[PDB]
């Protein structure tokens, strides 16, 4: 029974500055290593730093000696790292994972993972469209049917097809971050051809952080 | 800085046969390897350190070998659990450098897409730009690549692609483009194509639509 | 800080001084603390050590120089590289003509497992010699009282080499390494325990209860002196007949 | 000011260590704010004296007010059971037959 657990997403202004905090529980948080690591898509993970809580002693990657800033508070068995100056390449993930001897200093065990948003969107409910199928010929078998989310911040946004009655064949597309600053989100459906004739589909969808409830239906034409 | 390198950033296999992944480093690490899993939903996870040491707790289908600059590790008689993301980290010179990581898959066969395309619904429109949208569906490999034509024009540049996260349940894939113009230019343009090639199809497949339909 | 490379005549310490670094001990306090009081400068000189295979600048939240962490500024704290701390074997020979002051230090953890993470090595071993003289310390790891956030300390020592001798540090672990030498003097400097304000004025002598005229033979002020001052006797006062009867 | 007399036992045998400890070797330490004593227990023989060729080496510590005394040990303890009360005056010690 041992585990680091982290604080909760985290959504800032550029320019700001935010503490994580991982909490270590199940051996002695003094003795071990707490390591701090950042991943983002495509770079994949990236060392940050590391911290020895019951010395102080911290220990930085030279890309993130003025980025980040380790701490400790042994009483509470609790790591923190503070972010300061934030920018839009400092959105992504930071893991904390203990480290020690015991493993050869590799990482035995990790956070969860708190994820960091920055951005200077404001918050802003989607606009909800529908993506009709046949668009030039009338059956096909089996034809696609969509809704586009668009022109939302922050994430996520949740989508269900038909107050979730329709789970065949749904699949929804992760977000897209726009050059505007807002996300974009597709999902889809596959339907019978003969079904658009006397069926109707139509996706719900709730923008959470400002509570935006919309219904919109999808038909052909 | 030792920078690294793993191979393939790819990997395509199948319940209950044996691989190999391959590490690189920029310069020698002695014997100083992890091997770390990453799934969704839980935390990374420790598979082997010091390059050949097993952690406790891991199956021992996993076992690591290598030395100086070329390391490896074999994942023997795949469960379906395994099928997970992986990454390589050295520990010998201090600031710890992880790999790209790997991306490894289950039940490897092939499936062809199905395409459509979309037209921007008329709210799309009065909002004074038109988004036209291109899909493609239950796809495997994910070498898919899309095209766009307006009036027969070729378009590029105002556009943008975007792809599902790869299944776990099936393993076939979906692609979602868009195109972008204004609405005066979507009026008068009647004609709109995407067309896509994939690795499993034998030539391209365009998919078109006009005004009224 | 502010007394880096300071010289003095008489060095007064005042007994509201106190420490606000690592918590360290001077196994000898008393020999360090009189002959560098007798050396009668700080002049410092940094060294080229070529510490491989190990991470310098190590520091402690104790002991904060700026913003964050720090450490003592003459002493460099090795730490284990990515996942190892070889056998350091430095040496520096004295090819100047001057003796050189040479202080280190050994770090002793808390914890077994503190240790291991800031040393592979489970057990330390520091060694410093010249060609004569050799000194070897084994840190201890064991839980002291808790003293600015630490139950760790460390063990000052202090090496003393002469024109033509060398000197070797050989360590294994928990070794706090010198960022170079003191350039020690031969002299009247001292040092004194005094709690009395300083202030422009001529005097010969000195005492903790503050300066003193010098024209009488004997005082009854203070056994603790410096210059040229009147010897102590117990007597509070001793007329001599500068008359007749 | 506390007067703490304590002790590290010094075995005769490795095997009479590890009987009378379990580890097969021991470590006590004894520390105030400042000052620190550690003691590494040798484990050897010494001359026959009242039936014995182990030892008992004594050492002693002095705690001001508002100082703490730690006492960390891993074996080989010869622990106190309290403190002796200091003071300062005119007394003394003479070796006499008189
Ligand atoms: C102290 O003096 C030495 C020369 O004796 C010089 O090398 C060093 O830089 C000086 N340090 C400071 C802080 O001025």
């Amino acid at each position: 029974q041992v585990q680091l657990q982290q604080s909760g997403a985290e959504l800032m202004q550029p320019g700001a500055s935010v503490k994580l905090s991982c909490k270590a529980t199940g051996y002695t948080f003094a003795g071990y290593w707490i390591e701090w690591v950042k991943q983002r898509p495509g770079h994949g993970l990236e060392w940050i730093g590391e911290i020895l809580p019951g010395i102080g002693s911290t220990n930085y990657n030279g890309k993130f000696k003025g980025k980040a800033t380790f701490t400790a508070d042994s009483s509470s068995n609790t790591a923190y790292m503070e972010l300061s100056s934030l920018t839009t390449e400092d959105s992504a993930i930071y893991y904390c994972a203990r480290s020690g001897a015991q493993a050869t200093f590799a990482m035995d065990y990790w956070g969860q993972g708190t994820s960091v948003t920055v951005s200077g969107a404001s918050t802003k409910g989607p606009s909800v469209f529908p993506l009709a199928p046949s668009s030039k010929s009338t059956s096909g078998g089996t034809a696609a049917l969509g809704c586009l989310v668009k022109d939302y911040f922050p994430e996520p946004v949740t989508v269900s097809w038909n107050s979730g009655a329709l789970t065949s064949g749904v699949h929804t597309f992760p977000a897209v971050l726009q050059s505007s600053g807002l996300y974009s989100l597709s999902s889809v459906v596959t339907v019978p051809s003969s079904s658009l004739g006397t069926q109707t589909y139509i996706c719900n969808v709730n923008h959470k952080p400002s509570n935006t409830k919309v219904d919109k239906r999808v038909e052909p034409k | 800085d030792v920078q690294m390198t793993q191979s393939p950033s790819y990997l395509a296999a199948s319940p209950g046969e044996t691989i190999t992944i391959n590490c690189r480093a920029s310069k020698s690490i002695s014997k100083f390897l992890a091997w770390y899993q990453e799934k969704p939903g839980k935390t990374n996870k420790l598979l082997i350190y010091s390059g050949s040491t097993l952690q406790s707790g891991i199956p021992s289908r996993f076992s690591g070998s290598g030395s100086g600059t070329d390391f490896t590790l074999t994942i023997s008689s795949l469960e379906p659990e395994d099928f997970a993301m992986y990454y390589c980290q050295q520990h010998n010179e201090y600031p710890y450098t992880f790999g790209a990581g790997t991306k490894l898959e289950l039940k490897r066969t092939v499936a062809a897409p199905s395409v459509f395309i979309f037209p921007p619904s008329d709210e799309q429109l009065k909002s004074g730009t038109a988004s036209v949208v291109c899909l493609l569906n239950n796809f495997y490999p994910r070498e898919a690549k899309v095209q766009w034509k307006v009036d027969n024009a070729l378009q590029s540049g105002n556009s943008q692609e975007s792809v599902t996260e790869q299944d776990s349940k099936d393993s076939t894939y979906s692609l979602s483009s868009t195109l972008t113009l204004s609405k005066a230019d979507y009026e008068k343009h009647k004609v709109y194509a995407c067309e896509v090639t994939h690795q499993g199809l034998s030539s391209p497949v365009t998919k078109s639509f006009n005004r009224g339909e | 800080d502010v007394f880096q490379n300071e010289t003095w005549d008489l060095f007064v310490e005042r007994s509201k001084a106190f420490s606000n670094c690592y918590p360290y001990d001077v196994p000898d306090y008393a020999s360090l603390r009189s002959l560098v009081a007798s050396s009668g400068t700080l002049e410092f000189i940094t060294e080229g050590f070529t510490w491989t295979g190990v991470t310098q600048n190590g520091g402690s939240n104790a002991c904060k120089r700026g913003p964050g962490s720090g450490f003592f500024s003459r002493l460099n704290w090795l730490t284990k590289s990515g996942s190892t701390y070889p056998v350091l074997n430095v040496t520096m020979p004295n090819n100047d003509n001057f003796d050189k002051l040479y202080i280190w230090g050994i770090h002793h953890p808390s914890t077994d497992q503190e240790q291991t993470s800031l040393y592979v090595q489970a057990s330390g071993r520091v060694t410093v010699s010249t060609r004569r003289s050799q000194q070897t310390i084994i840190p201890n790891i064991g839980s002291r009282p808790w003293v600015r956030g630490l139950s760790s300390r460390i063990s000052i020592y202090w090496t003393i080499v002469k024109p033509g001798d060398v000197l070797v540090i050989n360590s294994n672990g928990n070794l706090i390494a010198p960022r170079g030498y003191f350039k020690m003097r031969t002299g009247k400097s001292s040092i004194m325990r005094s709690d009395a304000p300083i202030d422009t004025c001529i005097s010969e002598c000195i005492t903790p209860n503050g300066s003193i005229p010098n024209d009488k033979p004997f005082q009854n002020v203070n056994k603790i002196t410096y210059g040229a001052c009147p010897k102590y006797v117990k007597q509070n006062t001793l007329k001599l007949a500068t008359g007749m009867r």
